[PDB]
């Protein structure tokens, strides 16, 4: 029995959504030309 | 001694964990990807594109020289790209 | 026994000897203030005012006394180079005197009250143990503070019984203690103009003399009391030393960065002023004033004062020194003599160059030359087998319109290269190296000294107050932790609350 | 005269007032909800 | 620095009178 | 005169006494020829 | 202890050590006084550093005239 | 729970890191900031 | 209860990640500050502020990115959001550097925050305070560099800026400009560092190689219990080898560890001292008798003469692209140059 | 070479006044009962 | 002068190796 | 004036050694037992 | 390591004290003219 949402919850998704989202563009900068 | 929260191997190996995520994760992967490849962050953030760094003819920098009047002094070299 | 870091801790809970010990302190500061001033005193040279003001002869305490109203000396002279005035008894050499004094009388009260310490005031009525009051001697010590606030706004500064304060034009050619009334209005909160000093005073004097009667009358709610350890008088010197580090960054930035309470004839430009051009602005300003009413060139330039020429110099400016370049500004450069003139340069063709002038940044900086649209018309070359722009190639040449030079004109490539290398710094001045064996390289001015000594302490303070804050608070486990301590208190979930022992699982 | 940059001065001040405020209820509330049992 | 040097002795000597006499180890009958 | 009872004893054992002589002497050693310039 | 007659005088400045108002007392007045020195100190910042711009408040030396 | 093993799990994670660092190294020879 | 108690009872709780009084100022920003650098070396220019190309989306690599320091024409102004720079506006305050004072502001509130999280969760567990009072020297660092040395010079533009090529930058300036590896207080701060790394590693091998043997394990790990009471190594094996190979050995464990606490801080803090310096220009740039007898005698070199030279060459080759805002422009007959190089 | 006069005496003072009150306080424990 | 001051304080910390070595506070164990 | 410049250090440690040795044996008195 | 027996404590008591320190300041009183010169 544990519960879903809690501050660690919190604390991991603000750490690690931001961080697939950066990483989503920047491999998408990858396929840039000038 | 363990503060009650899940343990995160648990959460981890579970399948509606990876149900969830299976969605989740590329969606927001997908967002960042898009939000480059559409050209959005430029606009956001006001960052040259490679064609828009220079005019045609010119090799000096747009260097803000001015506190209060700095704002106007990007809106006008920005035209100046134009 | 206790180690050498320790040994003034015997004072803690010693009332007596705390204060005499607070006494010495006091009188040693108000000695070193004494000693300071006579020894300036015997090293000031009064004569020059305009190109040998005390900035430059490395006075420290000499313009804090001239800041608050003392100008003259029993010798005869007065800082501002007027004749014939006689300060009464308050002149620097009476001031001197007076902390000595001071320092004497403090010391006696210090032998007093360290020998009788055990003094019945010290102790608790109800218990017999040594024991001070402490919220209330601040709001004691906090209704005399506003007092001595609110009287120094009302009665010195105003001149209304007392002499003013130093106040200046805005290029510090006029200087002069001046009474100054308070500005009420917002333009008082602004650093540069010396009315909020009055104003600043007399509100927060009357604030400080009301909280100060708060602080008397009302007792400590019990959560404070407890939280903030108010029995303990080591709490008192953790957030008093926060203030002071706090008060060090904001004098040593008001100093730095000028102020009404820093005027540039007690303390010397700042490094902005140069920054900024603003005295060479001044000086361009007041010359084509001059051209439009008609004057010559030489009649122009000839008209600006040598004091603000002076300012125009990078030699004045605090940035330019170093940390072991020691003495006064005089031992480096020289002592000023004269202002040689406005040096302008022309090529072969008649136009006007200017040379560029060195940032505060550079130790050393070439020699170039442009045109009014910034165009490299000459420079001094490096190396010479490519060289285009040299002097002799571009027929430099350079007049002087002003000061000694006014009316000569060089064309000697040496001699014009020997100008252009001090037109890096700006205007020129003639110097005695002789007097001080000078060696030639910048040093900095009180204000920067005051500054650094003052941003150092800062800093220091900070680690002072964690120090002593956390001997504050953790006063029960100084000398080790409970030999007790229960390995529940640290293991996890044990307690639903991080050591609450009430929320065991 | 209120400047635009006193408007601005207003509007940080505000906005302080507002971001440390739903962080302070935010906090009071959920601390209220789910209590320590002694 | 000649001048500095003088009087700081004096001082201290002045100094050593006033520790010499208020301070002295107290003469005690047998 | 009853005595004071806040006196303590002052320590300082030999192995203080030689890392203190070696901070002072390598600090002399490092600023000597910044003074001497 | 010694008495004298200035300790004597002063007694009563030094003879409530240790005395409080009970629980929280003045605390919310104090930290709305707290709350006010903070805002001041604020708006004297920022006019300092020119964030703050006042009508008739010129932050320079020409303030002097 | 552990319907899924964990040392897929790490493995799958550890090979989705060094494909993207690999992307990452072959922008540094492509496109923007190649030097061409 | 009160609200108060019960909102500390709720910050107090025990959990995966301590929040605590201190986490309401440390989160919001620590976050601010480590989430602002990575949005602007990911996403931010500084063509507007420097000339330079500084985030990913420009193409710039892990080493070159960096959120920039303002424009020198800013001054030291706080550059908010709502300020009278920006006003309001998100792209241009990105455009004119906000996100550096965003940054080192939401930064310095932030290790405040960090370092009263040490002090309440000391407090909280019942041991000495030590480890907060070490970490002064990071902070008085971080001022100093950050926020006393900019504000002591012309801008923001001169403080570091945060990305790993930006801060080579900042050494070699300070080489170049200041003359700072002649700097005493720099000097103790490199044998405070040194030092600690020193101590360090000789103190854990040590520890590692006078290990008693309290099982049959041939990997000596298992065989300690955090419970147990008695040493896991012996000092005594251990002072007599100091002893014996190096003269000088520990004898007192307390001494030790508290030696390890003090080296590595006190370097750090003199190093601070000297850049306080250096935010005036007050530096250790020469040594006046040896420039004396080096003008009046052209024989006369010496290594410290020849690191001159190689600052006035730093200077001169880079002042006019690291410093735009001066409009340098220096002819290449000025440049000073070497023999054929 | 021509260096700061007072570079001596301000080398030697810190050396000895500091060393000085370490001697003292180091005797003074030895001879403690 | 300046050489005779570096040298001397060099001096003064070798002595000081020989008496923290030879002349060292023994351990004593309890 | 032009005086001999050895004679500031001469002065102090002339001061200084013969007053420092005094002190070093005063206070090591005074801690005996 | 058997003590050496002939070891005595020493002593200057403060009389000796202050009679030592006023011969020093003096002495250094009278030369430090010459020594000047
Ligand atoms: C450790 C504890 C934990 C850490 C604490 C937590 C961190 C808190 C963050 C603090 C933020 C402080 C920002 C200070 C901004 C500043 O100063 O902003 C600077 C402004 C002054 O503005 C500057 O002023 C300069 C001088 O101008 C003047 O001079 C010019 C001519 O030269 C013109 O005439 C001009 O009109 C006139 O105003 C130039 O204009 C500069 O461009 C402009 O930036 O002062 C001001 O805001 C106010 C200055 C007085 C207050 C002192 C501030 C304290 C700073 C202490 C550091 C001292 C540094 C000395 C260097 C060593
Ligand atoms: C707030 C303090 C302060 C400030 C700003 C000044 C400022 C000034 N004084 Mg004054 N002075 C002061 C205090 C101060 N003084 C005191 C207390 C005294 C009594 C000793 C004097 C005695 C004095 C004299 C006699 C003279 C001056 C002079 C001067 C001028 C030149 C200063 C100079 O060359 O510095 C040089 C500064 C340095 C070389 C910096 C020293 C750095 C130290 C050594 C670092 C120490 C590091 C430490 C040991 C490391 C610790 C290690 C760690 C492990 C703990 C200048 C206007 C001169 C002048 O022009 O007067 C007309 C002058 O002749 N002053
Ligand atoms: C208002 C200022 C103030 C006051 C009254 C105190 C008072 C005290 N401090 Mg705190 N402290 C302060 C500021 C202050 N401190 C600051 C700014 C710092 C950071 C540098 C510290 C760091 C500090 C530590 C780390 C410790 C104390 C300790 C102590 C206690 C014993 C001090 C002692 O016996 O030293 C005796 C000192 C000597 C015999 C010689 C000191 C020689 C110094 C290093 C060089 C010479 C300085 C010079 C002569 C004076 C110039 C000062 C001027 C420039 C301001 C005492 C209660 C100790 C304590 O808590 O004990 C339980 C302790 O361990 N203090
Ligand atoms: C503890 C959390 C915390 C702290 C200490 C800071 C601190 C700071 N932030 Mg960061 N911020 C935070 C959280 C925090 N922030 C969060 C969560 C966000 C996301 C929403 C942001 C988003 C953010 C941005 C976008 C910017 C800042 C900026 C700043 C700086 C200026 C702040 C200022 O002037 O406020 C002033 C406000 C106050 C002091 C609040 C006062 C509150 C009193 C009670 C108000 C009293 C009067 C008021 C009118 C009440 C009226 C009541 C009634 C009439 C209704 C400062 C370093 C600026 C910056 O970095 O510039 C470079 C900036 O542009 N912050
Ligand atoms: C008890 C005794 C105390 C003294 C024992 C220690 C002896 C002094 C040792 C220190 C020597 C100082 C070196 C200065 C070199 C010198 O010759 O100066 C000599 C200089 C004077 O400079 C002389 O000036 C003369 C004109 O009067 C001539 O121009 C000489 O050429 C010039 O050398 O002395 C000073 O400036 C003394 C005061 C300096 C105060 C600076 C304020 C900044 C202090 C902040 C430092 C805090 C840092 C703490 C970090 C932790
Ligand atoms: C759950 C997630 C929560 C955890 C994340 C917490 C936030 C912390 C984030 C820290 C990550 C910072 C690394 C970002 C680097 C980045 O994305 O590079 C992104 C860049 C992208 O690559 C660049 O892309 C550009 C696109 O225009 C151009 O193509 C350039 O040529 C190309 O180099 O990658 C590289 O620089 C190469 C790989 C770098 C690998 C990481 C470097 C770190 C490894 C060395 C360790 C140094 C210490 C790191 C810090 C400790
Ligand atoms: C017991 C450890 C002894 C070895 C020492 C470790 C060497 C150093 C390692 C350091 C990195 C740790 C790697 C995990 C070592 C390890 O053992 O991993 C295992 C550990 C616990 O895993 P489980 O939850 O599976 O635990 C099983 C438990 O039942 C018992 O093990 O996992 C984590 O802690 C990783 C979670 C990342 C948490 C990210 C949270 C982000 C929050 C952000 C806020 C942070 C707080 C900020 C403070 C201001
Ligand atoms: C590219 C090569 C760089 C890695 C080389 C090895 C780094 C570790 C050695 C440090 C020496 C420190 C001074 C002695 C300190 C000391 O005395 O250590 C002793 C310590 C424990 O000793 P034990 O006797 O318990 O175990 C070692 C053997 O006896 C096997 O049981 O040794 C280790 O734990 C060895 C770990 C090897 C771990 C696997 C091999 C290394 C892989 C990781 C390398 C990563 C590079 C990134
Ligand atoms: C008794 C008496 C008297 C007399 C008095 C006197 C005569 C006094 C004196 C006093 C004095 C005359 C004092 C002095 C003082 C001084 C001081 C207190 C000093 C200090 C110093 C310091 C602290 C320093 C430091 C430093 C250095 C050295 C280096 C650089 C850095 C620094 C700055 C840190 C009379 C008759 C009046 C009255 C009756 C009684
Ligand atoms: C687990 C883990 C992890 C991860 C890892 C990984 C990710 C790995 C991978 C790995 C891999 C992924 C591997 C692979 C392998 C493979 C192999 C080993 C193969 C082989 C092959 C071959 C041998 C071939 C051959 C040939 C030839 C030669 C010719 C043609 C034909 C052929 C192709 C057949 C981590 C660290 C996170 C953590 C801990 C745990
Ligand atoms: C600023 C700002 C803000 C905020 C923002 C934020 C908060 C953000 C965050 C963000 C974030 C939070 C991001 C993140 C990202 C991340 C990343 C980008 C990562 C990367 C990673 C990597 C690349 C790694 C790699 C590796 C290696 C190499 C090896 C080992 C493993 C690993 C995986 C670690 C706001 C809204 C207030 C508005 C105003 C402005
Ligand atoms: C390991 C993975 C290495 C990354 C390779 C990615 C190549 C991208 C395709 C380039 C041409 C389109
Ligand atoms: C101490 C806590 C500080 C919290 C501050 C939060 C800052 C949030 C600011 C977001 C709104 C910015 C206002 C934008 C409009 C201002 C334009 C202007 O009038 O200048
Ligand atoms: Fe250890």
């Amino acid at each position: 029995s544990y519960p879903i949402f809690t501050v660690r919850w919190v604390a991991v998704h603000t750490l690690a959504v931001p961080t697939i989202f950066f990483l989503g563009a920047i491999a998408a900068m990858q396929f840039i030309q000038r | 001694g363990t503060t009650g929260e899940r343990p995160f191997s648990d959460i981890i190996t579970s399948v509606r964990y990876w149900v969830i995520h299976s969605i989740t994760i590329p969606a927001l992967f997908i967002a960042g990807w898009l939000f480059v490849s559409t050209g959005l962050a430029y606009d956001v953030f006001g960052t040259p594109r490679p064609d828009s760094y220079y005019a045609q003819e010119q090799r000096s920098i747009p260097l803000v020289t001015d506190r209060f009047e700095a704002k106007q002094q990007v809106e006008t070299f920005l035209e100046q790209l134009k | 026994g206790l180690p050498w870091y320790r040994v003034h801790t015997v004072l803690i809970n010693d009332p007596g000897r705390l204060i005499a010990a607070h006494l010495m302190h006091t009188a040693l500061v108000a000695g070193w203030a004494g000693s300071m001033a006579l020894y300036e005193l015997a090293t000031f040279d009064p004569s020059d005012p305009v190109l040998n003001p005390m900035w430059r002869q490395g006075m420290f305490v000499l313009p804090f006394m001239a800041r608050l109203g003392v100008t003259g000396s029993w010798s005869g002279w007065s800082i501002t180079g007027e004749t014939g005035i006689d300060p009464g008894f308050w002149s620097f050499e009476g001031v001197a005197l007076a902390h000595i004094v001071l320092s004497g009388l403090l010391f006696l009260a210090a032998c007093w009250h360290w020998v009788y310490w055990d003094l019945e005031l010290f102790r608790d009525p109800r218990t017999g143990e040594p024991a001070l009051d402490l919220p209330k001697m601040f709001g004691i010590h906090l209704f005399l503070a506003g007092l001595l606030c609110f009287g120094f706004g009302a009665f010195h500064l105003t001149g209304l019984f007392g002499p003013g304060m130093w106040v200046s034009d805005p290029y510090g050619l006029t200087g002069s203690v001046q009474p100054v009334a308070p500005e009420w209005g917002p333009d008082g909160f602004n650093p540069y103009n010396p009315g909020g000093v009055v104003a600043h005073h007399i509100a927060a004097g009357i604030v400080g003399i009301i909280a100060g009667l708060f602080h008397i009358l009302v007792r400590p709610p019990q959560r404070l009391y407890k939280a903030l350890r108010m029995g303990n008088i080591e709490t008192v010197l953790s957030s008093s030393i926060a203030a002071v580090f706090f008060a060090a960054f904001v004098v040593a930035g008001t100093m730095w960065y000028g102020s009404a309470t820093t005027p540039i004839e007690l303390f010397g430009p700042t490094r902005y002023q140069w920054d900024s051009s603003y005295f060479q602005q001044e000086i361009n300003r007041r010359v084509q004033a001059s051209l439009a009413s008609g004057a010559t060139l030489e009649e122009a330039w000839s008209a600006i004062p040598e004091k603000l020429a002076f300012y125009d110099y990078i030699g004045n400016n605090p940035a330019k020194g170093g940390l072991f370049r020691t003495g006064p500004m005089n031992k480096g450069d020289g002592i000023a003599q004269a202002w040689k003139g406005h040096a302008v340069f022309r090529n072969k063709e008649g136009e006007e160059l200017f040379v560029r002038r060195m940032p505060a940044f550079f130790e050393s900086f070439p020699v170039i030359l442009t045109d009014k649209n910034g165009v490299v018309k000459a420079d001094i070359p490096f190396r010479r087998a490519e060289s285009k722009y040299s002097f002799e190639q571009q027929g430099v040449t350079v007049s002087f319109y002003g000061g000694e030079l006014n009316g000569q004109t060089f064309t000697d490539p040496p001699t014009v290269k020997s100008y252009a290398r001090k037109a890096i710094f700006g205007e020129i001045f003639e110097f005695d190296t002789e007097t001080l064996n000078s060696d030639g390289i910048f040093r900095t001015s009180p204000r920067g000294w005051f500054t650094f000594a003052h941003a150092v302490f800062a800093l220091l303070f900070f680690f002072g107050h964690i120090w002593h804050g956390a001997r504050t608070l953790f006063r029960d486990v100084f000398s080790g932790i409970d030999p007790e301590l229960s390995p529940e208190q640290v293991e996890w979930g044990f307690y639903q609350k991080v050591g609450d022992v009430t929320t065991r699982r | 005269t209120i400047t635009p940059s006193l408007k601005g001065f207003f509007i940080g001040l505000l906005s302080g007032a507002v971001v440390l405020g739903l962080t302070f209820a935010v906090l009071i509330a959920i601390s209220q909800i789910d209590k320590v049992q002694r | 620095m000649e001048t500095i040097t003088y009087v700081f002795i004096f001082a201290c000597i002045i100094a050593l009178f006033f520790f010499a006499i208020f301070f002295r180890e107290p003469p005690r009958i047998t | 005169m009853e005595p004071n009872p806040n006196r303590q004893p002052v320590e300082l054992n030999r192995t203080s006494l030689y890392l203190g002589l070696l901070l002072i002497l390598v600090l002399a050693l490092l600023f000597s020829s910044y003074f001497f310039n | 202890a010694r008495r004298t007659w200035l300790g004597d005088i002063l007694r009563p400045l030094n003879s409530e050590y240790g005395k409080v108002a009970p629980g929280w007392g003045t605390t919310p007045l104090m930290a709305v006084f707290m709350g006010l020195f903070l805002v001041c100190l604020l708006i004297i910042l920022e006019i300092y550093n020119s964030t703050l711009i006042l009508d008739g408040v010129n932050v320079s030396w020409k303030a002097l005239g | 729970g552990g319907r899924i093993p964990l040392w897929i799990v790490a493995t799958v994670a550890g090979m989705g890191v060094i494909v993207i660092v690999g992307l990452f190294f072959y922008g540094a020879y492509a496109g923007l900031g190649s030097s061409l | 209860r009160g609200w108060f108690d019960i909102l500390d009872d709720w910050l107090k709780r025990d959990r995966f990640v301590f929040v605590g009084w201190s986490g309401i100022l440390l989160f919001p920003c620590a976050y601010l500050a480590l989430g602002g650098w990575l949005t602007g070396t990911t996403f931010v220019t500084s063509w507007y502020t420097h000339g330079l190309a500084s985030s990913y989306l420009e193409g710039c690599n892990f080493l070159t990115v960096a959120v920039s320091t303002p424009a020198n024409s800013m001054g030291h102004s706080l550059l908010l959001l709502w300020g009278p720079e920006a006003q309001g506006d998100f792209t241009r305050w990105c455009q004119l550097g906000g996100l550096w004072t965003f940054i080192a502001l939401h930064g310095a509130f932030g290790l405040i925050g960090f370092m009263l999280r040490q002090f309440e969760i000391a407090r909280l567990v019942g041991v000495r305070p030590y480890n907060a009072i070490a970490f002064s020297a990071p902070i008085a660092v971080f001022v100093s560099v950050f926020l006393i040395y900019p504000l002591g010079q012309s801008s923001w533009f001169f403080a570091p800026s945060f990305g790993v090529a930006a801060i080579f930058r900042f050494l070699l300036f300070f080489q170049g400009f200041h003359n700072w590896t002649l700097n005493p207080f720099h000097m103790m701060g490199v044998a405070g560092v040194l030092g600690g790394a020193l101590l360090c590693a000789i103190h854990g091998a040590t520890v590692e190689n006078t290990l008693f043997q309290d099982g049959e394990g041939a990997s000596t790990f298992r065989a300690f219990n955090p419970t147990q009471a008695e040493e896991t190594y012996s000092m005594v094996t251990a002072n007599r080898f100091w002893s014996q190979i190096f003269g000088i050995a520990f004898s007192n464990k307390r001494w030790l560890h508290f030696f390890m606490l003090f080296v590595p801080v006190t370097g750090l803090w003199m190093s601070a001292i000297g850049v306080v310096g250096l935010a005036l220009n007050l530096r250790s740039y020469d040594f006046i008798s040896q420039e004396i007898r080096a003008a009046e005698d052209p024989e006369f070199e010496t290594f410290y003469t020849k690191n001159l030279l190689l600052n006035e060459g730093i200077r001169a080759w880079m002042a006019p692209q690291d410093q735009p805002h001066e409009n340098f422009v220096f002819p290449e007959e000025v440049l000073p140059r070497g023999n054929a190089l | 070479m021509e260096v700061n006069q007072l570079g001596l005496i301000a080398t030697a003072l810190f050396v000895l006044v500091p060393s000085v009150f370490l001697i003292i306080l180091y005797v003074q424990t030895e001879s403690q009962q």
